């Protein structure tokens, strides 16, 4: 078994990237999204491309939607009139949290130590998805050596999107060009169902 | 574990003239505790239960506007019986809506008073047990609805 | 020297029913965890509009309207002698935004306040304009340069300099829009209220058996918090540049319209004229609601009115120690409190401590 | 530059997360495994329709068992080179008097912008591309210009494979299938727009188009002025050494009579008792890419066809499931892609069934927010009352989106009405959600009570006729 | 020490509406299973710019800019959520026309309700320095301090002027971390009242502070004024009597 650190997206309110009137939230982090987290927690500014780009070539992601307990609480979205003196509707979602584990790809530089020390004291305010969407829980250390150290870390059965082939497929506007500044590709999440 | 509405409903039929007089006399809800005949008559329908008395508490009182103004036979709404009296009028019913809790009972045995209404006995039941916003909103809704089909 | 002047009124009404909604319940409305009654900011602000007192202190109320064909007409009679018909019609339409010919229905967007002597004002500057042969569009960048002589003529209407206006579609939508100086919050019952119902009866004359009619109402005793302050800043922009006293003048009329005050309804048949039990004013940088001294609802001792009170000089002492205010202080109550506000033993004293600006 | 022989192709690893370039021979001989990287998704789609065209051209599979074997082993090199000679001689974006897709001398002012095309400055992949969009998918600039063949928003359907190279390969027609798909063989001509032109006003027998002349048909006057950088590419986001920013239009044309038959998209057909008129699949309303799907995979013959690259799939390996691409236009772009399992083939009635179960739905909530807007605007409401069954089916079809694929991707088709009942559930519970989501702000006011009573009733009464 | 400083604001507004949507309706939002009531982070950020506080104390051009952005930020602002589920009361309002005797002109309703409010707001210390070209860290908590003061006294202006919620905040928590971290999730399970929502609602932040903040990270340090009198959180937490005192405190870095 190879090293994943394992993380905790939860907060009352996330908000995850996709193509727009308004502005929309799919039902889990984006790759997009998590680099920008990610990216965010270590030293990362946007204009220096070639970390970001030795950050995402670096990387994988595996995400849990994992719900609310009283007696269960499935997700609900809202959706927010935001107004600049323009109008805006941006999409948010309510009684989100995840679980991520996040591996180290056969490319360097980067070690999951470099990485847990960078979610530990991060260089910059992290949020899910907007500035506007705090998080109630740090992104805590995981350690363990598939989904299986997802099975590890509690709550479990919730299903989990992730590049690791396990099969169905889910297509998204997840991977981020880093050329074109703001722009994405056509990337493919599998799908790994209940348990 | 529910409340048997329609052997509630006979057992009330069934009571004598001194009962039947004993529980008409209640202004509020709650003075029914003061009766002795009203623990008789609900105690085998599941009162002792808690979490059963303050619906056994509205469905006795509803019937204890007297004396035999609710009459039973998909199911007959509450809404739609008062609506099919014609007595009633909209604003009342609003009116019904708008009280809080204990007012809201009372205004309501008023109304049944006057309406002389003919409803499915245990849907009324299952609604006055479960007597909540939504409820309220159906009976508005199934008022105005029959009202206007007439 | 301090900018904001903050009015705290406790007053307790007998049973009554002050302020209806459409179903003719009573307002109700939830805080923190209780149903309290509520009276309106809008029912209090035209009950002290409309007041024989402000008639007689402040002046003249604003003439609110919509149909601008009824306004038209009043404007011709009294303006009618200072100025020509065609020139009074040109300038209703031009604030208006809309046409006034001679028809017997006219309305403007909405319902605005208006002030017969600004409309004269107007009346003269379009007079001006039209006899230089200046283009009306031209009238407005030179109306919109100078504001204030606008706001001096909403001197005689103070209503709207308190309390505001807003403008879609006429020429008034760029020039006569006021923030408003006073803030006003609506009534709520220091404590728990489960209303009361009465059970009326119409007897007919003409019929022996039975009534002719039946019903209900709601109603309800209560001891209220009104709470309001006065922008002072605000207040003298609104009148053109007005003194600190003036501005004063007009928040001492305020106090004692928010505690002598009530509603109207229904008081002719239930009439709960209650004067207020206690009045607090104090002077500010940033304006403050005692309101949250209640969001416990206040349980019932010996009335509602005496927990009511202590609960409120209790949460003032608490804020004003734990925010380091220092802003002047007074207090006038007819009951039995805590230091360093000083005690007014009558209402005008409270008064002329407001109009001398804290002592 | 040559499209055959050099690199254009905008290309990620799968997991490998790397941009990179490369080219035909590359594509065909590696086991490597490519995704294209592109930032739009109809440009995603030209690239593929093109990459499948070449492939279709240059190396029809001789029999079914080849297909297979082909599709599981690259070519080796040789190989490649040998299909891809004579056509070498065709697929150059620079000529005299055969520029790729192109028509040489076109005259006009001023210039346009490379933009325009896509419907900036852009590389030999990323400009060839662009060109056989606007030639295949886009509606088309005139205004006196012709498009087609299809023509003019036609819905492209693949279908994908594990690897770039897998659904390129997939979606090219074995030869005889191919030459029973085009019999008749007496037509002139085969060559291409770009080698052997059309003239105004020409009047055209579909029948006369040979596959690689229709494949690579442009209806169009365009003149690529030439190139200058030397620097970074708008759309591959790499740098290119080359690229086009001028570009030249000129009105032109003919007519083609009768239909084409493309193997890219479904035919669908209509007879009037008047006129039996059939044409290509077009996204004309504005619903999710599922209430389609019953056109895209399922045939009937008033009915429809489906591409000729599908059927072929669907005879090829019967017990496979279905991955399927679909693409078009309304502007608007529309990109999906839908999986079907094992079933599929076998069983349409079933894929009926659930297109007509969302269907259904979404009429019942749309009767009741209907009732509830001609409520409101006969009461003189004012505001978005008079608009809620819109707002709310908007809403509905973005939520259908995610539901319906969901459910074709895991029927059992043999078993399973469990599931369709389920689904049934689901959005019952949706309808309900949205119903009283948007009549709510409304929902206090007196006046409306009874257009509400109506409206809910209505929206429950359709919901029990939705259920067996 | 630590670079992030959280600050937690709790407070009680009487009936108001300070949030309004498209058609009017304030802001609501579903935690964790209830419907709250909801102010946007904008409307609060806006409050605290355009404030006289802020104009005094932050502009002093180039602070305002490096601790909020042009009009890229340094400190955030969240959006603020009701501790209680809130059903929201409908008051129906009439306009009497001084011309017509026989009826209203216009008939409306607005949406309003009373509610305790979370506030939450994170100030990143070493982008502020950065934003401001290195100034020392005391130079930076001074700007943190003013933060912390608007975050307590400042409120949106609507509808104030017709329902004038114009409350100060009744408890004011500050944390340093490395982690910057919402206590939200104390009102996730939504606070039943208690002889009101207030009370019960910072018997909630407190309980949870204890139980979560020990078991999370992070232990920094930490002061708490509060109006009201509950079991105040283990003393790990240090108790200010004066939210002056607190900016102190603040001030001095959490002297100790
Ligand atoms: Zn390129």
């Amino acid at each position: 078994m190879r090293s994943y650190l394992i993380l905790r997206l939860a907060g009352p309110m996330q908000a995850w990237g996709q193509p727009t009137g308004t502005r929309p939230t799919g039902r889990f982090p984006t790759r997009s999204g998590l680099l920008g987290l990610l990216g965010a927690c270590l030293g990362i500014q946007r204009d220096d491309t070639s970390s970001l780009q030795a950050l995402s070539e670096s990387v994988q992601f595996a995400v849990r939607c994992d719900e609310l307990i009283l007696r269960r609480v499935s997700v609900t979205g809202l959706r927010d009139y935001h107004t600049v003196l323009i109008q805006t509707w941006r999409e948010y979602l309510c009684d989100a949290s995840f679980t991520v584990a996040l591996w180290l790809t056969p490319h360097a530089t980067m070690v999951i130590s470099e990485l847990e020390k960078a979610v530990l004291k991060p260089r910059y305010t992290p949020y899910l998805g907007r500035r506007s969407c705090p998080l109630t829980h740090p992104l805590f250390l995981g350690t363990c050596q598939p989904q299986k150290a997802l099975l590890n870390y509690e709550p479990v059965g919730g299903d989990i999107y992730s590049e690791e082939s396990v099969h169905l497929k889910f297509t998204a506007r997840d991977e981020p060009m880093i050329t074109l500044p703001r722009q994405f590709a056509s990337r493919e999440w599998y799908v790994i169902k209940g348990g | 574990d529910e409340i048997d509405a329609m052997a509630l409903y006979r057992a009330w039929q069934q009571l004598d003239n001194g009962s039947c007089a004993q529980i008409r006399r209640v202004s509020e809800p709650d003075e029914l505790r003061d009766i002795p005949a009203f623990y008789r008559l609900v105690q085998p329908f599941g009162w002792e239960n808690p979490r059963h008395q303050q619906a056994l508490l509205r469905m006795v009182f509803c019937l204890s506007a007297g004396k035999n103004v609710i009459r039973h036979q998909t199911g007959i709404s509450l809404g739609r019986a008062l609506a099919n009296s014609g007595r009633i009028n909209e604003r009342r019913i609003f009116q019904l809506i708008r009280a809080d809790r204990t007012a809201d009972m009372v205004q309501l045995r008023r109304l049944l008073t006057h309406a002389e209404p003919v409803l499915d006995w245990p849907l009324m039941a299952r609604m006055l047990t479960w007597w909540g916003k939504r409820e309220r909103q159906q009976l508005l809704e199934d008022f105005v609805l029959t009202t206007n089909k007439n | 020297m301090s900018n904001f002047i903050n009015i705290h009124v406790l007053i307790s009404h007998s049973p009554s029913c002050l302020n209806r909604d459409d179903m003719n319940m009573q307002k109700d409305a939830i805080f923190g965890g209780k149903r309290r009654v509520r009276i309106s900011s809008q029912s209090l602000k035209r009950a002290m509009r409309k007041s024989g007192y402000y008639a007689q202190n402040i002046g003249e109320s604003s003439l609110r309207t919509i149909h601008l064909a009824q306004l038209r007409d009043v404007l011709r009679q009294k303006l009618g002698e200072r100025f020509d018909q065609k020139i009074i019609d040109k300038t209703l339409a031009l604030l208006s935004g809309k046409s006034v010919d001679e028809a017997e229905k006219i309305s403007a967007d909405a319902v605005t306040p208006w002030v017969v002597g600004e409309i004269a004002w107007f009346c003269e500057q379009v007079a001006k304009a039209e006899a230089d042969n200046l283009d009306d569009k031209k009238l407005l960048k030179v109306l919109k340069e100078d504001i204030a002589a606008i706001r001096v003529n909403l001197q005689q209407g103070v209503d709207i300099a308190l309390s505001g206006r807003m403008a879609t579609s006429g020429m008034m939508t760029e020039l006569g829009k006021v923030d408003g100086a006073m803030s006003i919050a609506h009534a709520i019952t220091t404590h728990q209220v489960d209303s009361d119902i009465d059970w009326f009866t119409a007897v007919d004359d003409l019929q022996e058996q039975g009534s002719a009619h039946l019903g209900t109402q709601e109603f309800s005793s209560g001891v209220f918090y009104r709470y309001a302050n006065i922008n002072l800043a605000q207040l003298q922009e609104n009148l053109g540049g007005a003194s600190r006293e003036q501005a004063l003048e007009i928040a001492t009329h305020v106090v004692h319209m928010l505690a002598t005050e009530v509603p109207g309804a229904k008081q002719r048949t239930y009439a709960a004229f209650n004067p207020a039990d206690m009045v607090m004013v104090n002077f500010s940088d940033m304006p403050l609601s005692m309101a949250n001294a209640f969001e416990k609802a206040v349980k019932a001792k010996d009335g509602f009115l005496q927990p009511s009170i202590q609960a409120f000089n209790q949460y003032w002492d608490r804020v004003a120690n734990g925010y380091g205010l220092n802003g002047a202080a007074a207090q006038f109550s007819l009951s039995d409190i805590t230091a360093q506000v000083k005690q007014m033993p009558t209402l005008e004293q409270l008064k002329s401590w407001v109009r001398n600006n804290g002592e | 530059m040559n499209l055959l022989i050099d690199n254009w192709i905008p290309v990620r690893p799968r997991n490998g997360g790397k941009v990179q370039i490369i080219n035909l021979q590359s594509l065909y001989c590696s086991r490597d495994q490519w995704r294209l990287s592109l930032p739009r998704d109809d440009m995603e789609l030209a690239a593929l329709a093109l990459l499948v065209c070449i492939g279709q051209i240059i190396a029809p599979a001789k029999d079914d068992v080849e297909f297979r074997h082909r599709i599981m082993n690259p070519l080796t090199e040789d190989e490649f080179q040998q299909l891809i000679a004579p056509w070498i001689d065709m697929f150059y974006l620079n000529h005299a008097e055969h520029p790729f897709m192109q028509t040489k001398g076109v005259k006009a002012n001023d210039v346009t912008p490379m933009e325009k095309l896509l419907a900036e400055a852009l590389c030999g992949g990323c400009t060839a591309i662009a060109l056989f969009n606007q030639a295949n998918q886009a509606p088309g600039f005139g205004g006196g210009f012709k498009s087609g063949l299809r023509g003019g928003t036609p819905v492209t359907t693949f279908v994908r494979g594990i690897d770039l190279r897998s659904t390129v390969l997939l979606n090219v027609l074995t030869l005889p299938r191919l030459q029973k798909q085009f019999p008749n063989e007496s037509h002139t001509e085969n060559q291409p727009t770009w080698i052997k032109p059309i003239k105004s006003n020409e009047s055209i027998p579909a029948s006369s188009i040979g596959f690689v002349r229709g494949l690579f048909w442009q209806p169009a006057h365009i003149e690529l002025c030439d190139p200058i950088g030397i620097g970074k590419c708008s759309c591959c986001g790499q740098e290119s050494n080359l690229r086009y920013t001028g570009f030249l239009k000129e009105k032109f044309t003919f007519t083609v009579n009768g239909l084409w038959p493309h193997p890219h998209s479904p035919c669908l057909v209509t007879v009037k008792k008047g006129e039996v008129e059939e044409k290509f699949l077009a996204f004309t309303t504005s619903a999710p890419s599922w209430t389609q799907i019953s056109r895209v995979v399922v045939d009937k013959i008033n009915g429809n066809r489906v591409a000729a690259v599908v059927n072929q799939f669907r005879n090829i390996a019967p017990q496979s499931p279905l991955e399927l691409i679909m693409g078009g236009y309304r502007l608007e772009r529309r990109h999906d892609v839908l999986m079907f399992n094992q079933g599929w083939q076998q069983y349409g009635n079933v894929i009926n069934e659930i297109v007509t179960v969302g269907l259904g739905y979404k009429t019942a909530l749309r009767k009741a927010l209907y009732t509830f807007a001609e409520g409101f605007k006969n009461k003189d409401f004012k505001g978005a009352g008079v608009s809620v069954h819109e707002t709310a089916e908007r809403h509905f079809y973005r939520q259908s989106e995610l539901l319906i694929p969901d459910v074709l991707a895991n029927v059992n088709f043999s078993q399973a009405d469990e599931v369709i009942a389920d689904l049934r559930d689901k959005l019952h519970q949706l309808c309900e959600m949205l119903f009283n989501q948007s009549v709510a702000p409304y929902a206090h006011h007196p006046k409306l009570i009874s257009t509400l009573a109506l409206a809910r009733a209505t929206l429950y009464k359709h919901l029990r006729e939705l259920k067996p």
